[PDB]
């Protein structure tokens, strides 16, 4: 049977974790704000000519429950760490997610992609240069996305699969 | 200021489950109480009648009140789209507490939740404005149709609602 990959989408409230995931799974943009509790999705795709089953966990960006994230970080195989290019706080929050995943998995070596989302917006508050450096500091890719236009969406998820595939 | 009483008649897939009544603490949060009272009577020409409990998480709470979008994103107050947090005098002390849902500070609309346990981490963030008077067993029965992430396994509706006192 096709290989499964357990992907986990994390980041601050409202950065567009759900809009990215639903663009990938359902090919439409959620314009409304439905803050997540926790959702899972399954999708079969072909990446680099190998079929695989994506299990995607869309997590809550509620800072109140930062302690509840450990259990899903233990089970996840790869992480999309998402910030919004118009939310410098969400970009600051990337460090915390990265450090929590590293701590919970007890490893420097966890498949991860840094995602800068909402790149359709006219104004950015985060310097693409800063995100590039941070990703370089972590040894992970950085992908710019728009869940609105679908720009970079497949690239973000498929790049994370390639990161897991290389780790395996 | 006297605390009014309102009721919901709850249905499961269009079948009657039973009645929940609420004391609204108009004596502590009159603005928040009056919003819920008027949405329960429908006297402004809109309100809770026909809306669903979109989120039911057993061991925590039952959330509803989106009568504008019916998808968990909507709802509105009798004062406009949103109103301020009136105060946090009342706390989430245990089952039956009735409290305002929100999307952060001063974003009260119509969405509300009924606690089925103490949720003290919501203290100072959500405005408590009432408590179940009769039919806590109906709120417990609503947990039959909930899940870990709150998606309901049957459609839980406010088939009727109004004021008793
Ligand atoms: C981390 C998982 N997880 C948990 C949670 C947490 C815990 N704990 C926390 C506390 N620990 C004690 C100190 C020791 C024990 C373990 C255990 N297990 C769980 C669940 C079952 O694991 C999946 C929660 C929870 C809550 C959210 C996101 C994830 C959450 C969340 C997202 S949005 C929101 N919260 C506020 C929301 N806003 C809107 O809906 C906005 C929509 C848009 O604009 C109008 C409308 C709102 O107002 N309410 C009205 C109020 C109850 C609230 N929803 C809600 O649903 O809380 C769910 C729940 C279960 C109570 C909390
Ligand atoms: N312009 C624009 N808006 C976006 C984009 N992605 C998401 N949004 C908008 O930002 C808001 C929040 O998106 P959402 O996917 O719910 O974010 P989230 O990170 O899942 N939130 P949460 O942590 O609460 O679950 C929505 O109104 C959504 O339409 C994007 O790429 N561009
Ligand atoms: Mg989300």
């Amino acid at each position: 049977s096709m290989t499964e990959y357990k992907l986990v989408v994390v980041g601050a409230g409202g950065v567009g974790k759900s809009a990215l995931t639903i663009q990938l799974i359902q090919n439409h943009f959620v314009d409304e704000y439905d803050p997540t509790i926790e959702d899972s999705y399954r999708k079969q795709v072909v990446i680099d000519g190998e079929t695989c089953l994506l299990d995607i966990l869309d997590t809550a960006g509620q800072e109140e429950y930062s302690a509840m994230r450990d259990q899903y970080m233990r089970t996840g195989e790869g992480f999309l760490c998402v910030f919004a290019i118009n939310n410098s706080k969400s970009f600051a929050d990337i460090n915390l997610y990265r450090e929590q995943i590293k701590r919970v998995k007890d490893s420097d070596d966890v498949p991860m992609v840094l995602v800068g989302n909402k790149c359709d917006l006219p104004t950015r508050t985060v310097d693409t240069k800063q995100a590039h450096e941070l990703a370089k500091s972590y040894g992970i890719p950085f992908i710019e996305t728009s869940a609105k236009t679908r720009q970079g969406v497949e690239d973000a998820f498929y790049t994370l699969v390639r990161e897991i595939r290389q780790y395996r | 200021m006297v605390n009014p009483t309102v009721f919901f008649d709850i249905a499961v897939d269009g079948e009657p489950l039973g009645r929940v009544s609420f004391e609204l603490f108009a004596d502590k949060v009159p603005k928040t109480a009056e919003n819920f009272r008027a949405l329960s009577t429908g006297e402004k020409g809109f309100g809770y009648k026909g809306s669903c409990f979109h989120r039911i998480i057993p061991g925590f709470m039952c959330q509803g009140g989106d009568f504008t979008r019916h998808n968990g994103t909507g709802g509105k107050s009798i004062y406009g789209e949103k109103f301020e947090d009136e105060n946090f005098i009342l706390k989430h002390t245990g089952p039956g507490i009735l409290s305002m849902a929100n999307a952060g500070p001063n974003t009260n609309g119509s969405q509300f939740f009924i606690c089925t346990a103490k949720t003290e981490w919501l203290d100072g963030k959500h405005v408590v404005f009432g408590k179940v008077k009769e039919g806590m067993n109906i709120v417990e029965a609503m947990e039959r149709f909930g899940s870990r992430n709150g998606k309901t396994s049957k459609k839980i509706t406010i088939a009727d609602c109004g004021q008793l006192e």
